[PDB]
DNA sequence: CTGGAGAATCCCGGTGCCGAGGCCGCTCAATTGGTCGTAGACAGCTCTAGCACCGCTTAAACGCACGTACGCGCTGTCCCCCGCGTTTTAACCGCCAAGGGGATTACTCCCTAGTCTCCAGGCACGTGTCAGATATATACATCCTGT
DNA sequence: ACAGGATGTATATATCTGACACGTGCCTGGAGACTAGGGAGTAATCCCCTTGGCGGTTAAAACGCGGGGGACAGCGCGTACGTGCGTTTAAGCGGTGCTAGAGCTGTCTACGACCAATTGAGCGGCCTCGGCACCGGGATTCTCCAG
């Protein structure tokens, strides 16, 4: 567990449908958690990018909880709830 | 005999749970790692804290919640029940 | 020596501090000058609909017969005025959950 | 923060019930947005017609704009009612 | 022998001839008395700018473009080429 | 006289050639009204908007830069007016 | 008497003025101060994106056998470059139309 | 006061043989206007993120960073980077 | 379709722990009390252009006749994802240990705002011409009737 | 589907004008140069919490074996909107005259920023107990089998 892995499938097939169970869908296609996987990853490769670009102009080693939040407000998906 | 449910009856008394109650679905460690994996493209080793990890689970839980309940619209607009990747594609248009 | 000092929200009947809501607004980078109504009448605004969200909040959890709130009574209270939801359309509240709402289609 | 003051204003509304701290925080978070909002708002009507200062009049007009029916005309008499009360005192 | 077209040809060819062009598709004077009418309720015998109502009519009118283009797409997502109702509704409603 | 029912005036074959301009093939006969209705309404809210700028502006006519300060109010800005 | 001027835009290479873009700025409400390098920074990324839509513009003219620029072509430059269509996706031009964008489906 | 010539200059460096309307011109002074809001915004943003009180240089490079998308962003960084070098040398 | 059986979850009852809530030093920020400079309200006036009005045409709206091309439901086909148990991992949980780095403070540099003068690119405002408005005729393009 | 005919539309070609292009008088805003203040870098530190290790359990991921329930096409019904054309209008074009009011200019007052000194509400840290977690057991509720 040193670089990158097959972690793609960390967010789980089973957690895809407990997520849109509180999403409220209430039948999903098996083509579904292949697209959830691309399509989230695409969209969170966006934000964090977006945190990261925050975080090396912040001169920092460490990316700060300030950092997502404030990518957030960056795509007018203001974050409330960690400062 | 087996006590076995039928097919959305589990599906939707999870829907009311787990809309009733708020806490978080995903393990801790495996996207935690994949945050510092697809983040390895800026630094090499990185830190990052607990509570940032925290963030990103509830942004990203709350993001697929929302765009999956326009992609609802789209289906049952659409006279379907069972989602399609094109209505995530459409969502995605809409919204940019 | 000099005269006692009280809150100019007090003065207005506010609780929420018209010195450092100004002060925000100074540092924020907004205008070269900031009329001294505008605070008084600023704070009025936001302690009223802090007012309407404690309010139904307090409500909320009176419905489950729990004296300490916690962030769920926010989010129901939120997306349930239609205006706050026209105001937070795009926000997202960390451990809020959502609204109970299950298309009529869905629900057998 | 804010915090305390969203607790006074709830001892205003429920005298008997508490607030756990993460909600305070998200409420102090939406405090800062919402004023942030307003604040700038406040700011480009100042800029659209040539003026340097943000008054009363920017702030009632930029609530109107801001806030949908009834909190913007409430919002206009609890405002109006306290800054009339201020310049009294 | 009538010269009368068949349905659908000639309304090709207002989208390609119309959108090979980009000018204003709704006469001045009714569009604004629209204006004045619905300004009414503000101050009776409103002045307004010509060039102002030109603006307006070019704002709404890219628009309803923009917005039915959306409407199209749901359309065409949900299998018809007949627009309704419920994709305008559909489509204010992920626009918030 | 006072205006009244210049809802009307936007008529039903310029929103077919719009609509065409819109890239829009066949078109409901409900879509006509309905266009009138949820047209009417968004240009009451950005007109509206826009006279609320207007009598902040101590001003009996509305300018053009009014309506394009009023479109990016709504994140619409509009370019070719100032 | 005084030294001979040169505009900041020569100094750099640079069409755009460096000075009302760094008076807007001043007068912009954004910061206490404002970097020396950003100004010149800033017009040369706009000098270098008005090339951009400029130089797709002027093809986009060529194409119709046309000398003078109208917003048409600007409606297509700005539609037709990815990164710029996607800087101003909601963003209204006047008098610009669309791009001719027919669903596949709807071409018979 | 407008761009309008300055936007000319552009096009004698691109296509000196072809003309412009003035409503085109006043098309392209509302895109540098409100691009230029949107640049000075959120370089404002990130001065105050971080509690800085100055916007510099940097801010201004990260801030296109984060309004750029790819390869513009890339020749944004590269042109006025070059650019600012070259100023700072005179 | 109507009626009986069972488990999950809620709920009903009973128990202990710790974080929320209330206290307690300890700042440091909001308040008051002045003063200074100025943004902006006000009054009258200018004079554009908006209103108001005149007069004739046909672009355009409205309505009708006709046909066509569009949505939608049902049944079947099939097909695939949900449900649950079982195994297995390894996150989780609980536990152990160093020091990187976040955050700080202390120094000191040096970068950027502010001014005054000067002047030159640009501002407003006129002028001529070729872009563009207009005219006329046609193969090509597009449709469509016809075979 | 294949072929020929008819007409719109851009195109070939030909003509006429005005708004764009360029010039001029003038100005006011940007550059030079200079100062003064103060934001941020650098160095080195403390100690939090990140990293990195041990160790057992079961939550949870993965998988398999049904099988229930949903997307989708055909197809036939069956409608209603488009296209064009003829009539009619008032917008359009263009033409007339005045003054409402945008905008300016000159007033002068009023308001918000600013600084310093004080201080009391609030900040940060520190307990305390009943909210909350935990547990155990039945009603309700919801599902599902049964006749």
């Amino acid at each position: 567990r040193k670089v990158l892995r097959d972690n793609i499938q960390g967010i789980t097939k089973p957690a895809i449908r407990r997520l849109a169970r509180r999403g409220g869908v209430k039948r999903i296609s098996g083509l579904i958690y292949e697209e959830t996987r691309g399509v989230l990853k695409v969209f969170l490769e966006n934000v964090i990018r977006d945190a990261v670009t925050y975080t090396e102009h912040a001169k920092r080693k460490t990316v700060t909880a300030m950092d997502v939040v404030y990518a957030l407000k960056r795509q007018g998906r203001t974050l409330y709830g960690f400062g | 005999k087996p006590h076995r449910y039928r097919p959305g009856t589990v599906a939707l008394r999870e829907i009311r749970r787990y809309q009733k109650s708020t806490e978080l679905l995903i393990r801790k460690l495996p996207f935690q790692r994949l945050v510092r994996e697809i983040a390895q493209d800026f630094k090499t080793d990185l830190r990052f804290q607990s509570s940032a990890v925290m963030a990103l689970q509830e942004a990203s839980e709350a993001y697929l919640v929302a765009l999956f309940e326009d992609t609802n619209l789209c289906a049952i607009h659409a006279k379907r029940v069972t989602i399609m990747p094109k209505d995530i594609q459409l969502a995605r248009r809409i919204r940019g | 020596t000099r005269a006692k000092a009280k809150t100019r929200s007090s003065r207005a009947g506010l609780q929420f501090p018209v010195g450092r809501v100004h002060r925000l607004l100074r540092k924020g980078n907004y205008a070269e000058r900031v009329g001294a109504g505008a605070p008084v009448y600023l704070a009025a605004v936001l302690e009223y609909l802090t007012a309407e969200i404690l309010e139904l909040a307090g409500n909320a959890a009176r419905d489950n017969k729990k004296t300490r709130i916690i962030p769920r009574h926010l989010q129901l209270a939120v997306r349930n005025d239609e205006e706050l939801n026209k105001l937070l359309g795009r926000v997202t509240i960390a451990q809020g959950g959502v609204l109970p709402n299950i298309q009529s289609v869905l629900l057998p | 923060s804010y915090a305390i003051y969203v607790y006074k204003v709830l001892k205003q509304v429920h005298p008997d019930t508490g607030i756990s701290s993460k909600a305070m925080s998200i409420m102090n978070s939406f405090v800062n947005d919402v004023f942030e909002r307003i604040a700038g708002e406040a700011s480009r009507l100042a800029h659209y017609n040539k003026r340097s200062t943000i008054t009363s009049r920017e702030i009632q007009t930029a609530v109107r704009l801001l806030l949908p029916g009834e909190l913007a005309k409430h919002a206009v008499s609890e405002g109006t009612k306290a800054v009339t009360k201020y310049t009294s005192a």
